């Protein structure tokens, strides 16, 4: 017969409390475990995988053509092939990304990201191409110059069909710094071959990336 | 060329008799060639169903009641150094298909049929990639195992994939574990006077198989 | 502000992306004198903020704690007995207030007034394979959990109608096979049927190519 | 599904065929001013659910936890003293709502309200043999174990009618020389009495003795 | 006096719970046992 | 059987069964028979033939009066297979 | 009674049976009026390091 | 199952107590600190 | 799919411009066997 008494809080019944309950089943032992393959334990091994990204949303598209940057022929040097934002959680391009439909379940995440890129075109057509980070505060650059003195990569069509830029350390709490890509001098091609390809961007995190607080998301319009 | 092990793992056999016959179900089966053209739209293959007619295999999981094995994967999409384009190639565990309508009644819902869920040896095609007909973007996909057959880098793929299920053994006839998915993403373009279609060849090998029970016809 | 600092690795797992008391129930009941007994099968698809973080795993392992809070019409605090019923699965449900089924020792029940602090209990990993799945590719809501049944314990009548609210919270969670995010809205709930037409594209469009909106 | 696996061996044991805290009695009461008391000598085999697990075996030692549950005609809460009564074997019944039996201080009683959480007493093993048995072939119910007397604790009258229920839970139970399991259907409490007409079989009948029915 | 709290599940009654109660006869002791033959312990034992 | 009424106050169950068969007969009367056990899926076999293609035992009425199959591992979660 | 913290960032109720009402990431207290009044503890909440009543530069 | 009994002042809020409550967020933990110049820790250090 | 059931190479027009396939043991005294 211990004396005891009660504090404020007595008999409420906290959502987010550790405690636990009474078992309905005694003695009841589950079924034993076996090692399927494929086992996750957070979700930074989900934002760790390379996603297309949706560059081309603009409108009268069908639905797969979204995903293709369109670098054709018939253009000239020091031209703006394409050119989009950075924001993981934000409507846009990194919206139909897994890393932008993980980084809304949370409100606050940090780290560095990394975007690559692919030439799907022939094996007989070459030209050079600059890609092109700049950082927030100052905006999209208008001249290939200002692109080339920020920070760039200038890819060539060789043996090289994948380039992979990493942006550095871009946060939540913030404009946020453009990625152009600018044709750096043309898209040359030899007879018997079609003068228009495409380019699929990818982008992905990296180790720093890290998330805090979680909340609701908007991706669902039903109840 | 660069082998992509599906989750980090080889197909073992079955921790503690299931027959191994280890001589001939361990052989090259390939399936037809699939004729890519301009306007495709992908394929996909249904694999314990894909084999249960083609053989020794087919017979020793049809006359059984239990199985369990790993696959050796290989896709040869071989074109001209004219060609370009580029494919997608991914293997996913317990792929359903979904049914396209606007019903929300039970009975009047639309469900796909017997060959849509399960193709067989010819495999079937797609109607609305962009979401891998089940409501899905294939902008993510890439979670799966995965490669992309570039027409200008390769032209070849392989995905070992090891035995993903609840349960250690199952039937191969009523549940069709895992699906392969080949999808053109950048479409095939050329010039006049070339190939018009480019051939896709498929071959598997079915890693560590193991059957149990034996049943008379 | 700037986040210049790392945060915190520890509340992005898993344990911490599923366990958390939310809601997944709302039973109602009348006892007219106008069945008294509320069946309820119960299913984590129901809601749509839940599903959507399901189905974005293969396979799952879990225990579950429920929290029973039932309150009146308008909502008072009548201190009258009411009796929960944890029906497993492959047992028969129960068919009238005063059936046979409300009586038999191997469904377990819970006895708590309305002036008592809400139910809870505890159900355990209840499936025979060795792991839930919400995929099942081959040839009732998928997964039999357990029904769980409720009545108004008294031998005539009441004339009373109960509202009852069933959250859940999962613990002990593991996942395997990762796949991707549901974007297409949803038509059924045991099928991950999609629209043929009115396909919503995952990002909304912007003005052109060459812009920053 | 497909059980490859073995299950588990823990939930077959008798203490777990036994230990659950199921249903054996219902009492009533009117407290007119018109008997106010309520006798029940306990016996298991009351109900045919556990009769039929009980008689499986020939001797069992087992000691018991018994849970008070009573509720009005309707059901409320009104906060009365309730006196529950335990009559040892061998003592005398109580005979009036105010006799001397309900002072007696060798009768152990509980005092609870309505408002209160249900009441829970233990009874240890109380029989002179070394076992209880169901089968005494040789020259009130079987294997006394005692009354549960029951009252409203008051001076002169009330005007209410209780209803409550008695759920025993076994526990620390033995059993010895198993036997059969009975399948003719019961006509008497104390007796194993059965039909000699209409004798139902132990199987369904089907069409012939060379098909799968 | 030590402090204290009541969480949710507070004055329920769980028909499976493994909880002791309070003994009616206190000190009584009960008959003690033989050696009985056939005793049996768990269900396997009549499967078999 | 006593196991059929065990087995159903339980809901899931598995294991290997064994079914033993006992001749009550003359001493001085023999003969050979067939008992043959078909695993789940196939059904019952129409002809002998088939049924001693599946799994058999040749009893015959000699010195051996009680033959024992052992039924391996059928389950509950599922035809069942036919002796 | 129900009581619902919604932390920083997560949008405010609108209505007395908004969906709101019903999301898990928001915690909930349940509490009668006969009970003895509630309580709970609120952590730093500051995407800084510390809280600041003067901010010299540019709800 | 331990008996207990309560004391008076059960159910009350004394304002100055100094009893821990339950948290909101679990597991949730918060920025870490940097070196401020001019941390104070009593009022002496100002009347001085 | 009878074909690829018996003895069988995928063979593809990549690097490998000349595959070679063994026939086991094909003798005299004998249908025969397709390639």
């Amino acid at each position: 017969g211990i004396p005891a008494e009660l504090r404020p809080g007595t008999n409420q019944f906290l959502t987010t409390d550790d405690d636990t309950a009474a078992p309905i089943l005694p003695g009841f032992t589950p079924t034993p475990t076996i090692h399927i393959p494929g086992e996750v334990h957070s979700l930074l091994e989900l934002c760790r995988v390379e996603t297309i990204l949706e560059v081309n949303n603009t409108t009268e598209a069908t639905g797969l053509t979204r995903l293709l940057i369109p670098v054709s022929s018939q253009n000239k040097a020091d031209e703006l092939c394409a050119a989009f934002m950075v924001d993981p959680g934000r409507i846009g391009p990194w919206q139909s990304t897994l890393v932008g439909q993980i980084c809304r379940y949370y409100t606050q995440w940090s780290g560095s990201l990394k975007v690559t890129f692919m030439f799907t075109g022939s094996f007989m057509a070459t030209g050079k191409m600059l890609v092109a980070y700049s950082p927030p505060g100052s905006a999209q650059p208008a001249n290939r110059e200002t692109a080339m003195l920020g920070t760039h990569v200038i890819w060539d069509f060789g043996l090289q069909s994948s380039v992979s830029l990493v942006i550095p350390w871009i946060s939540n709490t913030h404009t946020a710094g453009v990625v152009t890509l600018w044709y750096q001098t043309n898209y040359v091609v030899p007879p018997e071959t079609p003068g228009e390809a495409y380019i699929i961007a990818m982008g992905a995190a990296q180790d720093n990336f890290t998330l805090k607080i979680c909340k609701d998301t908007d991706e669902v319009t039903q109840q | 060329a660069n082998i992509v092990l599906a989750y980090g793992e080889w197909p073992e056999y079955c921790p503690d008799k299931p027959t191994r016959p280890d001589v001939s179900v361990n052989r090259f089966y390939t399936l037809d060639s699939k004729m890519w053209q301009e306007n495709s739209t992908g394929w996909y293959w249904k694999f314990p169903d894909v084999l249960n007619k083609t053989g020794v295999f087919g017979q020793n999981a049809q006359f059984h009641y239990l199985y369990r094995s790993g696959f050796c994967l290989h896709v040869q999409c071989n074109a001209s150094k004219f060609h370009q384009g580029a494919l997608l190639v991914a293997v996913i565990p317990e792929f359903v298909i979904a049914g396209r309508g606007s019903n929300t009644k039970p009975n009047e819902a639309p469900h796909p049929g017997f060959t849509t869920t399960f193709p067989g040896t010819t495999g079937a095609t797609f109607h609305d990639p962009y979401v891998l007909d089940s409501g899905v973007p294939l902008s993510q996909a890439l979670i799966y195992p995965h490669q992309w057959i570039n027409l200008r880098t390769n032209n070849c793929a392989t995905v070992i994939v090891p035995y993903i299920n609840a349960v250690p053994f199952d039937s191969a006839i009523n549940h069709s574990n895992f699906g392969l998915i080949v999808i053109p993403v950048s479409p095939l373009k050329y010039s006049s006077g070339a190939t018009t279609a480019i051939p896709i060849t498929i071959t598997i090998a079915p890693l560590n198989s193991e059957f149990g029970g034996l049943r008379q016809a | 502000r700037c986040v210049v600092n790392r945060n915190g690795v520890l509340e992005t797992t898993i344990n911490h992306f599923f366990s958390r008391s939310g809601l997944v129930g709302v039973v109602n009941l009348t006892d007219g004198g106008t069945t008294g007994y509320a069946t309820w099968d119960i299913d984590i698809m129901g809601f749509v903020q839940l599903r959507r973080k399901c189905e974005m795993f293969t396979y799952m392992r879990f225990n579950a704690e429920f929290t029973f809070v039932t309150t009146t019409k308008n909502g008072e605090a009548r201190p009258y007995m009411l009796q929960y019923m944890y029906v497993p699965p492959g047992a028969p449900k129960p068919t009238g207030r005063d059936a046979f089924q409300w009586q038999t020792a191997t469904n377990p029940s819970v006895f708590v007034k309305l002036t008592d602090p809400p139910a809870q209990v505890s159900v355990p990993f209840m499936s025979p394979a060795s792991a839930y799945q919400w995929f099942y590719d081959g040839y009732c809501p998928n997964n039999m959990m357990g029904t769980f049944a409720v009545r108004v314990v008294s031998r005539e009548a009441s004339q009373l109608k109960l509202q009852t609210r069933v959250y859940m919270k999962l613990k002990h969670v593991r996942a395997w096979v990762p796949r991707p995010i549901r974007s297409q809205p949803y038509l059924l709930k045991n099928f991950p049927n999609y629209d043929s037409s009115k396909i919503t594209n995952s990002a909304r469009d912007r003005s052109s190519i060459k812009q920053a909106n």
